[PDB]
Formats: C-alpha cells, sequence, structure tokens
C-alpha cells in the first residue's frame, strides 16, 4: 500500500484530536496535513527531524519521491471528476534560505517559492496567502490564516490546498427523520435515499457497518456505522479503528442490493494544530529554543509556530422502481458515523470525518 | 460532494 503512513498518521491525528473534540461534527484533509508536515520535514534535522519522521509514520514503514508520484496520481486529468492537489511555500523577501530546500522542494512538492514581505507588511502578506488558497479552493477556503497567524518575524509559510467535486456513480433521491444526537436529543435532517447494488460489509472488531458510495471514476466514500455508549455511539469505534481493521474492508465486501439512507450534509472547520502534534510527539518542531530547521536555513534561527489547517465538505445527491420488499440490507446513517474519501489508485485517504451533529 | 482543505505551516525567526 503505497499511502500506508499516510493513512496510519491520519487515524493517530484523528486519535489524538478527538481528545479535544469527542463528540462534535469533525472534518479534515489527511493528504493535506501529510503533504505540508513532508514540506516542513524536509527542512528539520536532528531531533527535530527525528521526531517528525516517527510522528508522521515513516518509520512505520524515497519519502519525498513518493509525495511526488502520489500527488501526480492523485492530480491526474480524468474526466470523472475535479480534483487537484497544489502546495506552495511563501518566504519572507529578505531572508536567504538554503538552495538545495528551495530546489528539492520545488523539485518534489511543485511548490513554486515565491517572496512576500512578511518583515514589514505581515498582514498584506497573510491576505495574499489566504487569497491564494481561496483560489485553489474555487473560494471554499477563503481564510486559512487567521488574525495574529503572521507577523514581522514569520520567515516561510508552507501551504497546500486540496479541492474534490465529484458526482455519484448514482444519484440520491432527496427524500425530514429523526436523528439520534445522543441519548437525550434527536434533530430532524433531510434524508436521501438511494436503492443500488452497492458494496456492504461489517466490521467485527468495530461492531460497525462499512459501506462504499463511489462517485463516478476511482474515488468513492466509505461510511463506519456502528450498530453502547449514551454520547455519540461512536467511542468503541474511535477507540479500536485501527489502519489494519479499515483496511481489510476499503483495500471483504461482496455486493449486494442496499437500501441507503443518509443525511445531506456540510461541514466547515477549522483546526489549530500545534497541540495535537505536540501531543503525538513531535515536540522539539515547535520549541523556540530546541527546533532544528538547519534544512530550511544554515543559521539555525527558524522554529514552527503553528500549523493551521481548514477543511470543508458538501454531501448532496447529485449523480452523474416498484420495489417493494425489504429482506435484505439497510444502511441508515439517522446516527453518528465516521465517513471518509479514498483516492482508490493510490489508497489515499484525501478526506476524514465524524458526522455527528446535524 | 464537494469538498475542500488547506493547511499552513508557519516558520518563525528566533
Amino acid at each position: 500500500d503505497l499511502c500506508v503512513a499516510n493513512t496510519l498518521f491520519a487515524l493517530n491525528l484523528f486519535k489524538h484530536l478527538a481528545k479535544a473534540s469527542p463528540t462534535q461534527n469533525l472534518f479534515l484533509s489527511p493528504w493535506s496535513i501529510s503533504s505540508t508536515m513532508a514540506m516542513v520535514y524536509m527542512g528539520s534535522r536532528g531531533s527535530t527531524e527525528d521526531q517528525m519522521a516517527s510522528v508522521l509514520q515513516f518509520n512505520e514503514v524515497k519519502i519525498h519521491s513518493s509525495f511526488r508520484s502520489l500527488s501526480s496520481a492523485i492530480n491526474a486529468s480524468t474526466g470523472n471528476y475535479l480534483l487537484e492537489s497544489v502546495n506552495k511555500l511563501f518566504g519572507e523577501k529578505s531572508a536567504s534560505f538554503r538552495e538545495e530546500y528551495i530546489r528539492l522542494c520545488q523539485k518534489y512538492y511543485s511548490s513554486e517559492p515565491q517572496a512576500v514581505d512578511f518583515l514589514e507588511c505581515a498582514e498584506e502578506a497573510r491576505k495574499k496567502i489566504n487569497s491564494w488558497v481561496k483560489t485553489q479552493t474555487k473560494g471554499k477556503i477563503p481564510n486559512l490564516l487567521p488574525e495574529g497567524s503572521v507577523d514581522g518575524d514569520t520567515r516561510m509559510v508552507l501551504v497546500n490546498a486540496v479541492y474534490f467535486k465529484g458526482k455519484w456513480k448514482t444519484p440520491f433521491e432527496k427524500k425530514l427523520f429523526p436523528f439520534r444526537v445522543n441519548s437525550a436529543q434527536r434533530t430532524p435532517v433531510q434524508m436521501m435515499y438511494l436503492r443500488e447494488k452497492l458494496n456492504i460489509g461489517y466490521i467485527e472488531d468495530l461492531k460497525a457497518q462499512i459501506l462504499e458510495l463511489p462517485y463516478a471514476g476511482d474515488v468513492s466514500m466509505f461510511l463506519l456505522l456502528p450498530d453502547a455508549d449514551v454520547s455519540t455511539g461512536l467511542e468503541l469505534l474511535e477507540s479500536e479503528i485501527t489502519y489494519d481493521k479499515l483496511n481489510k474492508w476499503t483495500s471483504k465486501m461482496a455486493e449486494d442490493e442496499v437500501e441507503v439512507y443518509i443525511p445531506q450534509f456540510k461541514l466547515e472547520e477549522h483546526y489549530e494544530l500545534r497541540s495535537i502534534l505536540r501531543s503525538m510527539g513531535m515536540e522539539d518542531a515547535f520549541n523556540k529554543g530546541r527546533a532544528n530547521f538547519s534544512g530550511m536555513s544554515e543559521r539555525n534561527d527558524l522554529f514552527l509556530s503553528e500549523v493551521f489547517h481548514q477543511a470543508m465538505v458538501d454531501v448532496n445527491e447529485e449523480g452523474t422502481t416498484g420495489r417493494t420488499g425489504h429482506g435484505g440490507p439497510q444502511f441508515v446513517a439517522d446516527h453518528p458515523f465516521l465517513f471518509l474519501i479514498m483516492h482508490k489508485i493510490t489508497n489515499c485517504i484525501l478526506f476524514f470525518g465524524r458526522f455527528s451533529s446535524p | 460532494t464537494e469538498a475542500a482543505a488547506g493547511m499552513g505551516g508557519v516558520m518563525t525567526g528566533r
């Protein structure tokens, strides 16, 4: 599996993030995170580097060349959907970075290193960066970097943007049904219904149903739906999920005629990941006194201040009679579930979330 | 499905 490190990191990040946010909606792009963090890693040395490789799961299994090939595959023109991943480096115009770093970051990440005036015009630089990300995401991520995230001491901002727009292989019918948020709350949601031949299974270890909903082309959504807590009902699934347990099923399913009910939903979440990444073991990178980014600058005068991630998803019915029985499988997502969008060719997780609260 | 994301790491001088 040529995207195993990324998936391992994704799951460990999700678990750590769930400590901070145990029940509310949660949405992120592990691919985007991993790409930016690999560019940061390329600059690290010493204990900073060793910790980053551990956290990003590079030691659990040519790193930069693997990112280059995976990105190429993710960016391949298809006709079936829109999918773009783009990296970018913004650097203080008066700073002198290591020539090998700028070269190799361009070579492996295609980051088109650009000078900006953080030293004197930080707020204009913030706006310029935000605007670039807005453009790459077709307006969907308009203000990645919040107020105060950049200042006169900022020297480099490393950025990834991802955008995906797909249509279901089979459209849904737009059908309100009660959604069970927790043992004390139900909220009405607009449901979408499909009856179709689909891959469906059950992961005993996680006590959850798994469904694959294909888009046109080689991208799918997988949904994981518990069938033991008075909260979201996800505690078991979230605590016990692992790469081995998930990958067996995404990459064991048999096709059947399934009646599917899922909510129409839209999420938009913003994270600041320093605390999470420190918790996962990436400590020295964020330590002003200890950080070693000599790969970026031989002066060894840099540290990682913060990591900002913003992700959104909008799920609806859009796709490219007489049946009356109900003997067979149902997948009725009227209570919280996990979901992920998988690039089937690379086996990379592009997006991963928890839908718990309409 | 429409989905998107951004990621920004900020390097700061010391």
